[PDB]
């Protein structure tokens, strides 16, 4: 039926030099004496302080070059590990489909879109003086460098679903399913069937919607035939999905999406690695200072906004269509 | 419901072109793996030649594919890669202005030297010819015979070294060649002086087009060769006789008409098959050259018939009929520059008539010449704004047949009108 | 022993699980009663299979898109490529 995969080792992207870049502080605003014109009509004046300003701005150009190199390496790694959701149809044929080991620093981390990754380099000045007033053009340039270069521009972020354990999206009826489909295709493209599996609860499941999980080899269990599909975790009842999952849930990771806002959401947990996905109708208004794990996400036209007391967290969303993910799963089903 | 196409993919070494039968009414992301498997990173997609690649949500019939079209595998054009943001305005001026090719180098100095040389030649000819015609002197022809011989031996000398300065010097060299062959046998401006000038111009153009390496210059040299032969013929006819009573203009109009209608036979007169992409280009240039003479001679006599005031109304008819004859052949010529010359013949006619009525000090039909030129630019604006009137695919077939017969009859009428205007039939 | 593919008939590619070593003389009216002259399965942009032959010998695998088309008049049209 299926073909065979051989787990060749992952290629290595050019890693980010995660260090501590230090900038020397600006000079100390030296008091120029007014030139005392009797020694000015004859031809520490302004020339020495201007030459020292030019020296500091040369040094600031050098450290701006270094910071831009760090940001280029970071965006190169993030574009190697999270491609735009059209490239990953060409992935599952070549030697880079089941590539993300749990030892690599990207594992069970999913692309939601492109926004401002905060530049994991340090950018720490060694300002040690006790509020000595700085030079008004050197310190202005350093303050202009530490605020627009410390945030990388629109770069592929990560919805790390190894440490959230509940992805309860809210929003529209099918526009939330776009983002769910997008990062669930991102999940099933990069990681092995034996390293994670995927499960579904849905009322109208085999109807041109979520039926594209028909071909996913991650919906399997070991040693059960069930006619055509191996296990077919996609069902219509969440409790029947749980008893379908009860030997599988007691580490092979899991990703359980639910389509019903009602019909006992989160009746599986509350587990110890199983992370569930849910779509709810409407928001909580006064959630009690929400945890770093289990967040709230509302899908706008192109924004995936988080809940923090609106902290949009994605500037442009990644929205996969239905037949696109159908083609991803159809190319994926050949290999195992 | 299948449709057969031929797909084109050139990424590895050369390119593969293969026929296939793609099933329609399917979005293209389903049949792209089939063609990608056949004729063979970044996700590819089918594309019409010269256009954006097809969006994968569309099918082959929602966007329009004909049975037999040529489709090329192109990458998805997705978007721009994160434009840079720098806030140091000095660094923002040194960084963002590098898309300038601003290196001075030993390659801009060559263009400067070539343009400086052509400027020297043209301004020396202008200075010396103005000195010769505003005074009476023999140092003007002296320095013109100096500079023209200098440009001819320079264009002949640097020929096999750069081949771009050679043809450019040879093109700009026929203005002092025209002056030096125009000033010999002095008289008072002469009737055979323009004969000698056109003979020198056509002779030098034949020398240079015989010695030219390739194209980009065969058009201008062939054009000036044919109009040099034409002005040589009419100046021989007006120099070896005494009849000049507006016999020059009608003869030049008929000569321009002959080299306009018989341009296909005349243009191929100058001419493994592997040097075909050279040859036809050369032949195409030769075509344009003769058609340029079909305007130029065709305007040069066309001014001389309406040169003085109170002239005969048959000349006034024959100049507008020559204009409509050379402007109604603007649909039979396939290329763009031939059509452009034949449409700009009327514009050149109005401008040359305006400068004629300025030189002759008339100032009353010169404003009418500006008015006719305003009519011409208004009909150009009408043909350009709403792009539906001047289109043969919206005009019906017997109507365009009747307009073609009108253009067939209109350029036969000027020949007996010339024959009666000169006095051949008034004997 | 069964292989679940998508089948083009006029589109709406269906999800039919075809047997591996069985003749298409029974599966062609079976797919004609599922999704809908002699018809046959074919790869997208390819020649149709033999009507008695098996799937695993001609080699289709889960995830292929097979289309239903009439068997041609004998030639396979081997696609002379001009490079």
């Amino acid at each position: 039926s299926r073909l065979i995969f051989e787990h060749q080792r992952r290629l290595t992207p050019p890693t980010t030099r995660k260090g501590t870049i230090t900038i020397e502080p600006p000079p100390q605003l030296p008091r120029v004496v007014p030139p005392s014109l009797l020694r000015r009509v004859l031809p520490m004046r302004t020339e020495e302080v201007d030459a020292e300003r030019a020296d500091y701005l040369r040094y600031l150009s050098v450290v701006r070059d270094n910071v831009r190199a760090h940001a280029a390496e970071q965006r190169a790694a993030l574009e190697w590990s999270h491609p735009e959701p059209e490239v990953l149809a060409t992935i599952p044929g070549t030697r880079r489909q089941w590539e993300r080991d749990p030892r690599d620093r990207d594992f069970l981390v999913l692309r939601a879109g492109r926004h401002d990754v905060p530049l994991d380099a340090a950018l720490k000045v060694k300002d040690t003086a006790d509020e000595i007033d700085l030079e008004p053009v050197a310190h202005s340039a350093l303050r202009g460098l530490l605020d627009v270069q410390r945030t990388v521009r629109d770069a592929p972020t990560g919805l790390d679903v190894a440490k959230l354990a509940r992805i309860t999206v809210i929003g529209e009826a099918d526009e939330a399913r776009a983002a769910i489909r997008a990062w669930i295709a991102q999940a099933v493209t990069w990681h092995d069937p034996t390293m994670l599996g995927v499960a579904l609860a849905a009322p109208d499941l085999e109807s041109g919607d979520w039926s594209w999980l028909k071909w996913l080899p991650h919906v399997d269990v070991p040693n059960e035939a069930d006619g055509v599909g191996p296990a077919r975790y996609l069902t219509t009842s969440t409790a029947e999905l749980r008893e379908r999952l009860a030997p599988a849930l007691a580490l092979k990771h899991l990703l359980v999406v639910l389509d019903d806002p009602d019909a006992d959401p989160d009746d599986i947990a509350r587990l110890t690695g199983v992370t569930v996905i849910h779509r709810t109708t409407e928001l909580p208004n006064r959630e009690q200072y929400p945890d770093p794990e289990r967040p709230i996400l509302r899908v706008a036209d192109g924004r995936i906004e988080r809940w923090q007391v609106w902290q949009p967290c994605v500037d442009v969303a990644d929205a996969m269509s239905a037949a696109e993910a159908a083609h991803i799963a159809r190319r994926l089903s050949r290999w195992d | 419901p299948i449709v057969r196409v031929a797909v084109l993919a050139a990424g590895d070494d050369g390119g593969r072109l293969t026929e296939m039968a793609l099933p329609s009414e399917l979005p293209l992301r389903e049949i792209l793996p089939a063609v990608q498997r056949i004729v063979q990173p970044v996700r590819l997609s089918l594309a019409p030649i010269g256009g954006a690649p097809f969006s994968l949500d569309a099918t082959l019939d929602t966007v329009g594919v004909v049975d037999g079209d040529l489709l090329a595998l192109q990458a998805v054009p997705s978007g721009p890669p994160a434009p840079r943001i720098v806030e140091d305005i000095a660094d923002a001026a040194v960084i963002f202005s590098e898309a300038r090719r601003r290196q001075w180098g030993p390659t801009h100095i060559a263009r400067g030297a070539a343009l400086a040389l052509i400027g020297l030649i043209l301004v020396g000819t202008g200075l010396s010819v103005a000195h010769r015609v505003i005074t009476g002197d023999l140092l003007g022809q002296f320095i013109v015979s100096g500079i023209a011989l200098a440009t001819v031996i320079a264009a002949l000398a640097v020929r096999n070294r750069s081949a771009v300065l050679a043809t450019s010097l040879a093109v700009t060299a026929l203005v002092p060649v025209a002056a030096a062959f125009a000033l010999g046998v002095p008289g008072d401006f002469g009737a055979p002086n323009v004969l000698l000038a056109a003979a020198g111009v056509a002779a030098w153009s034949l020398i240079s087009m015989a010695g030219s390496p390739d194209d980009r210059g065969i058009a201008v040299f062939t054009a000036t060769a044919v109009t040099g032969v034409g002005v040589l013929l009419v100046a021989g006819a007006a120099s070896l006789w005494v009849i000049s009573s507006d016999v020059i203009g009608c003869a030049l109009v008929l000569l321009g008409l002959i080299v306009t209608v018989q341009a296909a036979q005349l243009s191929a007169m100058w001419a493994v098959l592997a040097d075909l992409p050279r040859r036809v280009r050369v032949s195409q240039a030769h075509q344009t050259g003769v058609i340029a003479a079909g305007v130029l001679l065709g305007v040069a006599g066309s001014v001389a018939l309406v040169s003085s005031a109170n002239a005969s109304p048959w000349a006034w008819y024959i100049v507008v009929a020559a204009a409509a004859g050379a402007a109604l052949r603007a649909r039979v010529w396939d290329s763009a520059a031939c059509k452009a010359w034949l449409l700009g013949h009327s514009y050149l006619l109005a401008v040359a008539l305006l400068v004629a009525f300025v030189i002759g000090d008339r100032y009353q039909a010169a404003l009418w010449a500006l008015a006719a030129l305003a009519v011409l630019v208004l009909v150009w604006i009408v043909a350009a704004l709403n792009p539906k009137i001047a289109s043969p695919d919206t005009y019906s077939l017997p109507m365009r047949r009747m307009v073609g017969f009108l253009a067939t009859g209109l350029d036969a009428s000027l020949i007996p009108v010339m024959a009666l205007l000169v006095g051949l039939f008034s004997l």
